[PDB]
RNA sequence: GAGUACGACCACACUUGAGUGAAAACACCAUAUCCCGUCCGAUUUGUGAAGUUAAGCACUCAAGGCUCAGUUAGUACUGAGGUCAGUGAUGACUCGGGAACCCUGAGUGCCGUACUCU
RNA sequence: GGGCGGCAUAUCUGUUACACGACAACGCAGGUGUCCUAAGGCGAGCUCAGUGGGAAAUCUCACGUAGAACACAAGCGUAAAAGCUUGCUUGAUUAACGAUUUCCAGUACGAAUCGAGACUGCGAAAGCAAGGCCAGCGAUCCUUUGCGAUGAACAAAUCAUACCAGAGGUGUCAGAAUAAUUACCACAGGGAUAACUGGCUUUGGCGGCCAAGUCGCUGAUCCUUCGAUGUCGGCUCUUCCUAACCUAGCGCGACGCUAAGGGUUGGAUUGUUCACC
RNA sequence: CGGGUAAACGGCGGGAGUAAUAUGACUCUCUUAAGGUAGCCAAAUGCCUCGUCUUCCAAUUAGAGACGCGCAUGAAUGGA
RNA sequence: CCACCGGCCCCGAAAAUGGAUGACGCU
RNA sequence: GAUACUUUAAAUGUGCAAACAAACCGGCCUUAGCCAACUGCAAGGCCGGAAAGAAAAGAAUUAGAGGCACCAAGUGGGCCUUCUUCGGUAAGCGGAGCAGGCGAUGCGGAAUGAACCGC
RNA sequence: GCGCGGAGUCCGCGCACCA
């Protein structure tokens, strides 16, 4: 048995990309989507790129240079607490949360805040974002989601919906939000709605205690006495707390 | 009875000599480019004749005053 | 080479235009007709003494000929010709 | 003779170097070309739309027309007794700025700077003297150059 | 002095074998009523936080590779010249240009934007 | 030479080819007149050829820079793909006479590149797609189909014709409709071209020289001659050469050196030269 | 489409293999419209070829008589 | 007094009308 | 590899530029162009400034007047040499690349010779 | 291309012929 990695194996070969190699950038799709018109002669072009690590949201809102990519302005799941969210980060509505208040801070520092207000009420509609493409036009970014798989009711599209209605243009269909219904072809507002409040983590949570009652899961809420039926409430709430102050993060 | 050669062409091409290529600034036409561009020009061309004409009333009205 | 029966489109034709279904035929060239100019013209010089006066194409080297489909949708009443690659067969049917 | 097409001959011409294979990077996407800049005509082999033929892979030429995914590039070309003015259209994976006009633009910057010196009054830098003038040489060693009987 | 997210150049950054890892983080890890997907909750998707640096990762340390110099060497080859030498193959000379492998010496990533910890 | 054979007659890849481009031979090694409703378009998931260790071709783990595949020849290219499986689809449609490359006279045809408009496909999105990258094809006139003015003294309905876009074909592929023979033979020309001498080169002959392979002394071309250089053999007659058969001398029965002065025949069969008695 | 006709034009192999040292009376196969019969021959017809044997001469690629594996003899395209 | 390498010269070196460093000649 | 295909890689080459319709520095006008927007970017113009008119460092030279048309002849059998070469056993043989010649040309030399040497 | 038969496909027959 000959040996394989021998020393015409070695100088005959061509290493990756360094970000290929550690298995992090998908070089194909980020060409794609860095590209643009040769006639527009390098005018200013958005990603919302979003990162969900095991316990933490990552949003941001990036540029791409030669020199190196720069960040307009990021927000952070970890940071809600300052708002009134505990005990709940990394779920469908703490990803809500985090999608709306990188757009608040985004409208806030280019100064066009009070402008495109976004949409006050909650709702897991649908509406067309207004684009050029297609009144002072909205500002706008396009979704970077990464090697993340696209299915339906997947975290990246609740942080993408954040910022929809938290008053950016982000262009999409809604066919892979929670409420639609591939068969039928149309959306369950409603059903979009339950999952923005988290009406599902107070059906496990009720659960979990009515089994446990009897003689590890959700050991944070029943140490600290989160009681169910407050949970909606809790993130309305929230909602208020960003949109008045925007910036307000955590201490020190 | 099919013969090619090469042997005095460059000679032949030589005797009044490899013409240089027309200066950039001649023959500068833009049929074919790429159209927006193009009809976006055009407008503004118009409005600068229309500027000329003005220019050029002032100034033999200027000249005639004085 | 096989080709589908039906093909969805718009074919407005001054009428529906939505994207429905066509007939698809494929062209046959028609009868060549005793009143033709050109026939007649034809006639008149074969006739009296004096032999074939025209050339008579007897070198033939092309295996195949090119296909001609026409399209026409319900309602709108308009024909569309389409051209496709040379073949041999061309079957008319959806199986797959 | 029996065979001449459009990439005939190209063997060695349109491929890739030694451990460089792969395909355009976000430099080259990044780019920006106008109306009037001078390129340098260079086939990549791994993109294959858009590809000039073999006689551009080596020229230098000016831009005169900019579309969404190409360029257009006039490039000289003799042919007989006179000089064709010939415009190719390619994609921008096959183009690059030409560093042809480096050394006079900064020529032009220098004689800027140097006349705002010498209207700020500012002392100007010595002057450079030249290598083919005559001195005095002090050696520190001397040898003896000599054909020897080990040499051979 | 570190970490994470996005990156430009794409081995001085790779492959193999060991040792160390403050706090933060990243990660293994627990789970399957709901969204979603499989022969299989393996992969993937949702909801979590008991445990662990064992692995990933980072740093450091020894070999193949890689990168920059030196030698090989004014050698091989080559533009120009002769009513040059040789039966010839070929060779030297005159005015110029000038390598490669092998061998050997050194090192083993670097530069940006944003937010965090000692 | 011509005939026979063949296609070097349209057309692609590697070489010939001499580090821009261009570059020939009945030069070399190979291909093409087709095939595909998917083998076209797009999104997603995945990794191949092969090797090693296991389990009563298949199941399992590790490694695996492409060593497999991409209809067909070859070359380039490609790894979370340009390969494989899969879901949905018809951009293989239409495209106001836009511009350009290759061949090149800077004409056309075939192929190809960059576009603007319509209607769409796939995708969350940025995007990608007007066939399968690069060989796979065709004028005038005539016929025929699709689409929306004329028949001159007027009008109606038929019929014929016209502008525009395709289809039926010319493989000798920038495109006549084409079988033999002449020794009974003809004309205008050609040494631009064969059959005979001569020239060049090889052949086959032919034994030598050192040592025991080596180193020397018929064909193929087409230069002259087609307003003509009389084509085999024998007879007759002269002359020259040596690589010595006899005659003359030497050295060792045979072998060698000098020597071209003199000589070298009569017949049967065959047109024979040769050959054989 | 069916018949007839060779003193109409013409044709008369593709062939193989077996058997009493030889050989083949003897057998088997392939195969046609039919498969060269009576005769004749190295003939004005035989490539190989100056075929082989006998005769003719001192000596015969010539002549004659025989033989027949006949490149490619043969019956009014007339054979002897 | 040996083994090898040079410079000139000599063998190796044989044809067809009488004849050619251009001729005569030159040491 | 086989038992010449190739990482490396010349000499001789080859494309572009080197200040007077060009480029550099600041206003301003216009666009039913790009961008969330414009005091940014793209394009066409107008008003001003500067200008060793291209220094020094080996830092060009010219028997160096640029461009644009019209009308028409002969030719479309070539051959020799230098350095590269493909076919062929070889050829005063066939086929090619770069340059110079003869053809179309004498004169002075190589005794003589279309093409050698000098001119 | 047009008519007959016999199993739009094929098979025979006899006819037609300006890209
Ligand atoms: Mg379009
Ligand atoms: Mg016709
Ligand atoms: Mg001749
Ligand atoms: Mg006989
Ligand atoms: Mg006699
Ligand atoms: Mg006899
Ligand atoms: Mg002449
Ligand atoms: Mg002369
Ligand atoms: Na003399």
């Amino acid at each position: 048995v000959k040996v394989v990695k021998n020393k015409a194996y070695f100088k005959r070969f061509q290493v990756k990309y360094r970000r290929r190699r550690e298995g992090k950038t998908d070089y194909h799709a980020r060409r794609q989507m860095v590209l643009q018109d040769k006639t527009k002669f390098g005018s200013p072009k958005y990603r919302l790129v979003v990162r969900i690590t095991n316990k933490d949201i990552i949003a941001q809102i990036v540029q791409a240079k030669i020199v190196g990519d720069e960040v307009v302005m990021a927000a952070y799941a970890h940071e809600l607490p300052a708002f009134g969210i505990e005990h709940g980060l990394t779920n469908y509505a703490a990803a809500y949360a985090t999608g709306l208040l990188l757009a608040r801070r985004t409208l806030a520092k280019l100064g066009i805040a009070d402008k495109f207000q976004g949409a006050k009420e909650a709702d897991g509609s649908y509406s067309a974002v207004r684009t050029k493409k297609d009144e002072r036009f909205p500002f706008k970014a396009i979704l970077d989601v990464g090697l993340a798989r696209t299915t339906t009711g997947a975290r990246v599209f609740g942080v993408l919906k954040g910022a929809v209605d938290g008053g950016m243009a982000v262009p999409h269909r809604p066919n892979r939000f929670p409420g639609y219904n591939k068969e039928k072809s149309s959306l369950d507002a409603k059903v979009h709605r339950d999952r923005i409040f988290g009406k599902h983590v107070a059906d496990y949570l009720k659960q979990v205690k009515e089994e446990a009652s009897s003689n590890v899961q959700f050991s944070k809420y029943m140490a600290a006495k989160v009681l169910p039926e407050s949970i909606e409430g809790m993130y309305k709430k929230a909602h208020a707390a960003i949109r008045a102050d925007p910036s307000k993060s955590l201490p020190k | 009875s099919k013969n090619h050669t090469n042997h005095n062409q460059s000679s032949k091409n030589h005797r009044n000599g490899i013409k240089g290529p027309v200066p950039l600034h001649l023959h500068n036409s833009k049929r074919g480019s790429w159209l927006p561009a193009l009809v976006n020009a055009r407008r503004v061309r118009k409005h600068n004749q229309k500027a000329a004409l003005k220019k050029r009333r002032e100034r033999i009205a200027a000249f005639a005053a004085k | 080479v096989n080709y589908p029966k039906k093909k969805v489109m718009h074919c407005g034709d001054a009428r529906c235009n939505a994207h429905k279904s066509f007939k698809v035929v494929q062209y046959k060239a028609g009868k060549a007709r005793l009143f033709a100019r050109g026939k007649r013209r034809y006639d008149r010089k074969q006739s009296g003494y004096g032999g074939q006066t025209k050339p008579v194409f007897h070198k033939k080297a092309k295996t195949t000929k090119k296909i001609v489909l026409k399209l026409q949708c319900s309602g709108c009443k308009s024909i569309r010709q389409v051209v496709l690659k040379r073949t041999k067969h061309f079957e008319l049917n959806d199986k797959k | 003779v029996h065979s001449y097409g459009y990439k005939s001959g190209t063997r060695h011409l349109f491929a890739k170097k030694f451990r460089k294979h792969g395909v355009p990077s976000v430099s080259t996407i990044l780019t920006n070309i106008k109306v009037g800049d001078y390129v340098d005509v260079v086939a990549d082999s791994a993109v294959r739309e858009g590809m000039p033929h073999k006689y551009y892979h080596g020229r230098t030429g000016i831009v005169w027309n900019v579309t969404p995914r190409g360029v257009g590039v006039i490039i000289n070309k003799p042919v007989r007794t006179r000089t064709l003015r010939k415009r190719i259209c390619v994609r921008f994976e096959h183009v690059r700025k030409s560093r042809c006009q480096e050394a006079f633009k900064a020529k032009e910057h220098q004689f800027q700077a140097y006349l705002a010196a010498k209207k700020a009054g500012k002392a100007l830098p010595p002057l450079q003297k030249s290598s083919r003038l005559g001195g005095i040489v002090r050696p520190k060693n001397v040898e003896v150059l000599a054909r020897r009987v080990a040499d051979y």
